């Protein structure tokens, strides 16, 4: 039995970690919701 | 009878060893959106308060609790965003990347390439205005071994 509990406001902050790449994939969805790479 | 606070929540059960967290989700004008896979369509309790399932699809990994999906902002395909993670035992924490592409044969969709545990699943995805722009916790493992998830918004009707 799942409950919920706040952990934050949705604000976007200045001077955030800026981190990650920017990839370009070629994907598939499936009926149950799960994405595959098409290769 | 419950916290309806606009915000950034996290899902927890207390199904398995103590409280274990399963996921992630945004309050907004009184509904609750998280993914489906989160919840599973599952109810929720918030303190005393129930929060009832409302509209989800297995597909779009989507649902939302006590009213229709509100949350309608768009990724603009050029700027930068923030991911705001709620990791499992962690503080909320915001962290900011280009999104890449998503190529679907039903078209394009903006992509977070950032690494997070799985109980981070539903954490919120903003603009610089800190609009809702979409959710992460739905994507795909690459050649690295890497995680990146679609940036996954639904439909305000
Ligand atoms: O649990 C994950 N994903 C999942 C589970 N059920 N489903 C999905 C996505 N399609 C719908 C059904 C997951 C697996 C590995 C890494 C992750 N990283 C960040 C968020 C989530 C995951």
């Amino acid at each position: 039995d799942m409950y919920i509990e706040r952990a934050g406001d949705i604000t976007w902050e200045k001077d955030a970690e800026v981190t990650g790449n920017s990839p370009r994939l070629d994907v598939a969805l499936d009926e149950s919701g799960d994405f595959s790479l098409v290769e | 009878k419950g916290e309806t606070t606009d915000g950034v929540y996290r899902v927890m059960t207390r199904r398995l060893l103590g409280s274990t967290q399963v996921g992630v989700g945004v309050m907004q004008e009184g509904v609750f959106h998280t993914m489906w896979h989160v919840t599973k369509g599952a109810a929720l309790r918030s303190g005393e308060g129930r929060l009832d399932p409302y509209w989800g699809d297995v597909k779009q990994d989507l649902v939302s609790y006590c009213g229709p999906w509100k949350l309608d902002a768009a990724w603009d395909g050029l700027s930068e965003v923030q991911l705001l993670a709620v990791p499992p035992g962690e503080r909320a924490k915001n962290i900011q990347t280009l999104p890449g592409i998503f190529k679907t044969k039903d078209g394009d969709i903006g992509a977070v390439a950032l690494d997070y545990p799985a109980g981070t699943s539903g954490s919120p995805i903003l603009d610089k205005c800190g609009r809702v722009i979409g959710l992460y916790g739905n994507g795909v493992v690459i050649k690295n071994g890497s995680y990146v998830s679609a940036i996954t918004q639904g439909k305000r009707e």
